[PDB]
């Protein structure tokens, strides 16, 4: 069983948009991860991609679903 | 008799005798480092 | 020029579209009312009307056409003197009434 | 953290002015609460009997109250006692008290879903963007146990494990139950949860539209009419020269 | 609790900002928040009152 | 006729999502 | 306050049509818009200066709002 | 007759006349959908929350006479800002007697809606009830006593909420009253009108032109009224109220009803609990000021341009107020919103006055 | 409503304390025994 919401976002985090999103969040993830000591996250980064992606997938999703 | 009566219905509006101040007892164990804890104490949020 | 500044605000005011007079434009209180009831008939009758004349235009939310729009360099003040002499009547009045 | 992620806008079926809700949606929305919803979350303010006539027949929301036993009485010896749910009874709590609640759910409390729609800025957006948005912590995010990273949540951190899936049940009607469609479908439901007249209110908004879009241009005809009489009438002064 | 710039305890309605002493530091509050009676007893208990 | 005729465009605009539409699959008396 | 005794009138003469002999709507768009037009060149000036400013303020301070709380502004 | 009918209107009012009418049916509409809800509704706190939610979901319409006393409450305020708006502007406040019963009713209206608030007890309710109660306790040596007194206890609670019913209950009907002297006063000088100049030589019946663009008027308030009730009912109100109240839980991004935000805004400004409640008391009562603050030969704002331009600053500012009681207390809002509470005042108090004035040297009087 | 009328506040506060009233719920959210207290009202022999 493949719910639709997985190739919808698929399909939308192939927009530039999301893409670019992102790789600013896989940046932040190597910034922070190469540290012991940090008081910082990628929360920003990835509420950008998601903001981005499911625009996106809000424009698509119903049409797959009953 | 009217300064009486008007303080009779002025007293009628303040606290009745069902809303007049037990103590509460508290179990630290159970609050962990860090944590704010919240009780309903005296009508009114007790924070420990 | 505070002239220059002062037509261009008589203008911008705009009571001159409706056709009326500075004096017609003046809030009513006690000494104004008693001026207008001391004004001679015929200036009296002209305030009386282009009062009204503006009223209906702005109850049709009109102006006039510019050419009957009050000009600047026309309109001058016919209640100054009865109000300046009722406001002085007033004044002397008030200093018996201190005594 | 203090930052926000608002959810998008989805294209309800019921979105439009004059849009309905989805019944045959709001009955299989009902299926996810009682099956999954239910166990954590009560539903205060909806009986079986409110389902009539929505998207259950009578005698079918009869056997779903039967499905359920609640507590009735005092009898003859002054005693509570159990019994078959029927139409007048109101969802059955899954806990006594709301500390019952907390403490079965390490600290956290469910609320009450009967208006959580009508209670969260974004309505079913937010709970279907909640609901189908957990996702892994990124990196530099720690949270104590008992936490889940939801992005949609106020703070990204919340106390209710992800609680749909791919076939977490099994619908009436055959449609496949993805996690996406289980979501879709409880917000439809919680949506006419919290506003039951929801369709009543947008068939008479269709009557007040058609009907001011009657009455507004004849009083203003009549309005027209009379102010005539005013609007062109002329003025002459005519003063003895 | 947790809220604010001193990590003591925020107060949303109008601002106030106070420090984990429950000690005003910003905003319109004039006062600290109050401190109760309390005593500690045996075990891991406070008596407030 | 106002009120059948204003139902009728409701009824259409949301046909098939309300109960009367689907009402016919659980019944059956 | 009453018509009869509300103030002094001479000389005015008063012209006006049955509202049943004349039309509602006479020249309601072709002197209708024109007017409006009129309007609200008139006004703009004098109410829409404020609200521009408002509206700068709020863009302005909404997107300083949002800037403020990332990583980097 | 003399009274309605053959009443004598100047023949140019605009529609700024309309909403005291407005505010006539507003009043009425509140009243009887209150009563209907008052039918059904129980003031325990106990069985506050779940008496409304039964009006709205089991009662025959009782979900539409609900929204529409909701809604009812923003169309009046809508209707009563427009009304204070058009009396500041066209200079009716000279009417003092009219005007200065009108700041009572202004006062009377806004403690009858928060009243009316508290009692679903959901969390905005609540926690009005507790700060506003609490404005009070800035009065010194006797505004603790006075707060407790109101609340009938050390905190809001079931006394509370009881004498609240009580008291919104009979509001409505002493604002009633209040309305018809407020008319009386209106009657012995009759209309004001956009130019502000006697309409004595120009007046027209009341019946038939004001009669039918009244009805007009009303039809747009039911009109507005209606598509909020019938196609967004929730628009203007706060999602948190449909949470029942919490004594232990202040909802973080809690705000006041939207007709409350400028004020809020205004009170929320100064970092001082008895400098705010002043400011916050004098935003409204300033208007009792206004007639003694007019500088200007003319009444009306229609020949003034200066005054006109700084009308609408202060239009402007209270919606600036009102978008930033809407925001939390953070950078760049805290200055945003104090500099718009002392342009507030900055206008009101000397920049209007001063206009008055350079108006009456420009005209050579 | 005994103090001041029949009973002194101390000799109240012994009477209730002769009962056993039920409170709650507690931290788990149960209901649990404790003995009265002046705000008590007098114990029913029977639940209903
Ligand atoms: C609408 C106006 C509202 C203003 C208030 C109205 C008050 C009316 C004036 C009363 C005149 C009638 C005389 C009554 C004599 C009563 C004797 C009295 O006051 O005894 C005191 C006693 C309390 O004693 P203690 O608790 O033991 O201790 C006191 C020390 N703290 O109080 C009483 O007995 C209460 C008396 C109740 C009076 C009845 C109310 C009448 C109100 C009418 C309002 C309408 C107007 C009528 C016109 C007035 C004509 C005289
Ligand atoms: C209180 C807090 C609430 C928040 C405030 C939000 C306000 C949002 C703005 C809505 C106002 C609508 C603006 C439309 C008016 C546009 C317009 O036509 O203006 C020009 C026009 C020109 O008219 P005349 O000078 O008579 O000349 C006629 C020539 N034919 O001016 C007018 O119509 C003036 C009438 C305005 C009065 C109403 C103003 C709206 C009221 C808002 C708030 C009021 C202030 C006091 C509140 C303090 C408590
Ligand atoms: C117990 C295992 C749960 C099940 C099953 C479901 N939910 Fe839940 N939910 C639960 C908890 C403990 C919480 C509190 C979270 C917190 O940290 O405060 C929640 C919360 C929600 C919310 C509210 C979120 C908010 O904005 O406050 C919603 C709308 C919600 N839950 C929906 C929901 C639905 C529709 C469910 C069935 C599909 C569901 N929950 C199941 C615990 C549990
Ligand atoms: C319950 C609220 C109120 C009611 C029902 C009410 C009703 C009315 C009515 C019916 C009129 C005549 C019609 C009109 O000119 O609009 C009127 C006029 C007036 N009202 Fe109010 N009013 C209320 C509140 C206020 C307030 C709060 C103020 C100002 C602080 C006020 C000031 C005035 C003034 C000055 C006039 C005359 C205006 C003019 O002639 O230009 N009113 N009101
Ligand atoms: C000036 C007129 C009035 C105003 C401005 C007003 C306003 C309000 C407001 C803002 C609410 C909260 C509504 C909500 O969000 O749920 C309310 C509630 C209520 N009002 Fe009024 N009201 C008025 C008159 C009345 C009258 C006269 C009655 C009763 C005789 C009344 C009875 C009620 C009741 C029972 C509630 C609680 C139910 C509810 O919340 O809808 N009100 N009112
Ligand atoms: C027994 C009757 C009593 C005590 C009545 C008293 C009424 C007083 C005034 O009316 C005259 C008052 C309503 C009026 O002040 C001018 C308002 C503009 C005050 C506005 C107001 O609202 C708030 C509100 O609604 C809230 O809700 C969630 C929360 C609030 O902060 C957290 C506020 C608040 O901070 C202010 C200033
Ligand atoms: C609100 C801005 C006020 C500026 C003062 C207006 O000043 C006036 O402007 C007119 C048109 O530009 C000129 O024709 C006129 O000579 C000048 O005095
Ligand atoms: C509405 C106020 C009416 C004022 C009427 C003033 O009336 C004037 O008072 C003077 C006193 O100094 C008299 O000398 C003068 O003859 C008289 O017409
Ligand atoms: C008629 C203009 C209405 C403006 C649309 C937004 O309106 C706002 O929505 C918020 C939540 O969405 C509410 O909390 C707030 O009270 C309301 O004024």
């Amino acid at each position: 069983l493949v719910d639709p919401l997985t190739t919808v976002r698929e399909q939308c985090e192939q927009l530039e948009k999301c893409v670019k999103a992102r790789e600013r969040l896989e940046l932040c993830d190597e910034r922070v991860s190469s540290r012991s000591q940090t008081e910082e996250d990628c929360t920003e980064e990835l509420l950008d991609f998601l903001h981005a992606r499911d625009h996106c997938v809000a424009h698509k999703l119903f049409n797959s679903l009953k | 008799a009217a300064k009486n009566v008007v303080s009779q219905f002025v007293s009628s509006m303040s606290a009745s005798a069902d809303v007049l101040m037990s103590k509460i007892e508290i179990k630290l164990s159970d609050i962990p480092e860090g944590k704010n804890m919240a009780f309903k104490w005296r009508g009114k949020p007790l924070f420990v | 020029w505070l002239e220059g500044i002062r037509k261009w605000y008589y203008n911008a005011a705009g009571f001159n579209k409706l056709g009326l007079m500075r004096d017609d434009t003046i809030h009513e209180n006690d000494d104004v009312k008693e001026a207008i009831r001391r004004l001679p008939e015929n200036l009296y009758d002209d305030r009386v009307f282009r009062i009204k004349r503006a009223l209906d235009l702005s109850m049709r939310q009109q102006i006039l056409p510019k050419e009957q729009w009050t000009k600047y360099e026309e309109d001058k003040s016919y209640l100054e003197p009865y109000l300046k002499e009722v406001i002085r009547e007033r004044k002397e009045r008030e200093e018996w009434a201190k005594k | 953290s203090d930052l926000e992620l608002h959810p998008p806008s989805y294209p309800w079926s019921h979105r439009g002015l004059l849009s309905s809700l989805d019944h045959t949606s709001i009955r299989r929305g009902f299926q996810v609460y009682k099956q999954v919803c239910s166990s954590c979350h009560s539903m205060d303010y909806v009986a079986y009997r409110h389902l009539v006539g929505v998207c259950y027949t009578e005698d079918e929301a009869k056997a779903l109250a039967e499905e359920v036993e609640v507590q009735d009485g005092p009898n003859e010896d002054g005693e509570m006692f159990m019994r078959p749910g029927k139409l007048s009874d109101y969802f059955p709590k899954p806990y006594p008290n709301p500390e019952a609640a907390r403490a079965a759910n390490n600290g956290a409390l469910p609320p009450d879903l009967s208006y959580i729609v009508r209670a969260r800025h974004g309505g079913e957006d937010y709970v279907f963007s909640l609901l189908t948005g957990y996702c892994e912590p990124p990196t530099g995010v720690s949270l104590r146990e008992g936490l889940y990273f939801n992005p949609y949540f106020p703070g990204q951190a919340i106390g209710m494990a992800p609680p749909i899936y791919n076939e977490v049940l099994e619908f009436d009607d055959g449609t496949p139950a993805t996690m996406s469609q289980v979501a879709k479908d409880v917000c439809t439901f919680l949506r006419w949860a919290a506003e039951p007249e929801h369709d009543h209110r947008k068939r008479m908004g269709l009557k007040m539209l058609l009907m001011m879009g009657l009455l507004l241009p004849l009083v203003y005809a009549m309005k027209r009419h009379k102010w005539s009489v005013l609007k062109s009438r002329k003025l002459a002064y005519r003063p003895p020269k | 609790a947790n809220a604010g710039d001193f990590g003591g305890y925020y107060c949303p309605c109008h601002g106030s900002h106070y420090d984990a002493s429950g000690r005003i530091r910003k905003g319109p509050a004039p006062l600290n928040l109050e401190v109760p009676s309390y005593e500690f007893t045996s075990d891991d208990m406070v008596i407030v009152g | 006729a106002f009120d059948q005729g204003a139902d009728a465009i409701y009824e259409h605009i949301n046909e098939g999502k309300l109960w009367k539409h689907i009402k016919h699959k659980y019944e059956n008396k | 306050r009453q018509f009869g005794h509300l103030t002094r009138v001479r000389h005015v003469i008063t012209y006006s049509l049955s509202p049943f002999e004349q039309r509602a709507f006479p020249h309601y768009f072709s002197k209708g818009i024109p007017n409006v037009l009129r309007r609200t060149r008139a006004c703009i000036l004098r109410v829409a200066p404020p609200f521009v400013a408002f509206y700068l303020v709020y863009t302005w301070g909404t997107q300083e709002f949002e800037k403020s709380k990332r990583k980097n502004p | 007759n003399n009274a309605f009918i053959d009443l004598p209107a100047p023949s140019n009012i605009s529609s700024w006349w309309n909403f005291g009418s407005l505010l006539g049916i507003c009043l009425i509409l509140q009243i009887l959908t209150g009563l209907f809800l008052a039918m059904h509704y129980t003031s325990d706190t106990t069985t506050a929350f779940s008496s409304v939610t039964h009006i709205c979901r089991d009662v025959n319409y009782g979900w539409i006479i609900r929204y529409m006393h909701a809604n009812g409450a923003s169309m009046f305020f809508i209707c009563l800002y427009m009304h204070v708006g058009r009396g500041l502007y066209y200079g009716s406040y000279t009417f003092l007697e009219t005007w200065n019963i009108g700041v009572i009713l202004l006062l009377t209206v806004m403690a009858t809606a928060f009243m009316g608030y508290v009692l679903p007890w959901g969390q905005m309710s609540f926690w009005g009830a507790t700060v506003i109660t609490n404005l009070l306790s800035a009065i010194p040596y006797i505004g603790t006593n006075l707060v407790e007194w109101i609340w009938g206890g050390f905190s809001v609670d079931k006394a509370t909420l009881t004498r609240f019913f009580a008291f919104h209950f009979i509001l409505p009907f002493i604002i009633m009253a209040i309305a018809m002297v407020h008319l009386l006063f209106l009657h012995e000088t009759g209309s004001n009108n956009p130019t502000g100049i006697s309409s004595d030589v120009d007046k027209i019946p009341f019946h038939p032109y004001y009669t039918i663009k009244d009805i007009l008027g009303a039809l747009l308030l039911i009109l507005a009224l209606m598509l909020l009730v019938l196609f967004a009912p929730d628009l203007l109100g706060d999602p948190d109220n449909y949470t029942p109240a919490n004594p232990l839980n202040t909802p973080p991004h809690i705000k006041p009803e939207w007709y409350f935000l400028f004020a809020y805004a205004i009170l929320r400004s100064i970092p001082n609990k008895l400098g705010g409640v002043l400011a916050l008391a004098f935003s409204i009562l300033i208007l009792a000021l206004i007639p003694l603050l007019h500088t200007s030969k003319q009444r009306s704002m229609m020949f003034r341009p200066l005054s006109q331009c700084l009308f609408w600053a202060l239009v402007a500012d209270l919606l600036t107020l009102t978008w930033i009681g809407g925001q939390p207390v953070e950078h760049p809002y805290i200055t945003i919103g104090q500099l718009a509470s002392v342009l507030y005042f900055l206008l009101i108090l000397v920049l209007m006055p001063t206009a008055g004035t350079i108006e009456n040297k420009l005209l050579k009087w």
